[PDB]
């Protein structure tokens, strides 16, 4: 129906507000309901091509021109021809669209499983019932260069030691 | 990290839908001109009829 094509639009505008950046996507859609709305009374409103000439007819006694327009309408019935116009941008659209669609969705599915090996990597190894600065200084040699800059700085004060471990002292 | 993921994730398949979907409705309109020409020339022919 017209309201699957509406369902998943309204659906995918609330879908676009679950993604920013995207501001006058969700716009476009708007116009495209707003048209499709108008085809539908666009049609509802419609005045039938023929002409009423089995009343309005043999309602005028002066029909010599019933005929006429009649004949008008009949010879003009193809007042606007077929047109679909959408078949080549529509192509071209889908084209674009649909590899940029592919890429964002493997790209996610992809980070999906990264972070679930990586959950897993954090439960089931973690030095944190025992820990030496040696196995930091192991897994990360940041630890080492970050030493190395400090000793070079002057400095034996680093805030990250009193941030949030303790300092306790006797002053 | 997840939780921004997973939002993307389901966007990513559905939003393809919505691109086509759009682009198909506008193709209907495309035809309902054709119907709006039609509307136009039995109007015009009932006012003149009216008027005679």
């Amino acid at each position: 129906a017209k309201s699957a094509a509406n369902k998943l639009d309204w659906a995918k505008v609330i879908s676009s507000l679950r993604i920013t950046g995207s501001t006058a996507t969700q716009l476009s859609s708007f116009k495209k309901r707003n048209d499709e709305a108008r085809r539908q009374l666009l049609e509802l409103q419609s005045q039938p091509t023929e002409v009423d000439f089995s009343h309005y007819r043999s309602v005028l006694k002066n029909t010599s021109v019933i005929d006429k327009i009649e004949s008008y309408v009949k010879q003009y019935k193809p007042v606007k021809i077929d047109a679909s116009k959408q078949l080549q941008v529509i192509e071209s659209f889908e084209k674009h669209a649909m590899t940029n669609a592919k890429e964002t969705e493997s790209l996610v599915s992809k980070e999906l499983k990264d972070l679930q090996s990586t959950l897993d990597n954090i439960q089931s190894a973690r030095p944190f019932d025992e820990l030496t600065v040696d196995d930091l200084t192991k897994i990360k040699p940041e630890i080492d260069a970050k030493v190395e800059e400090m000793v070079k700085k002057g400095k034996w004060d680093v805030p990250g030691y009193k941030d949030r471990f303790g300092n306790l002292n006797v002053m | 990290r997840i939780d921004s993921v997973s939002q993307l994730q389901n966007v990513a398949e559905t939003t393809k839908v919505l691109f086509d979907v759009s682009k198909e409705t506008v193709e209907l309109e495309s035809e309902a001109f054709e119907l709006k020409q039609k509307v136009e020339l039995a109007h015009e022919a009932k006012a003149v009829l009216d008027s005679w």
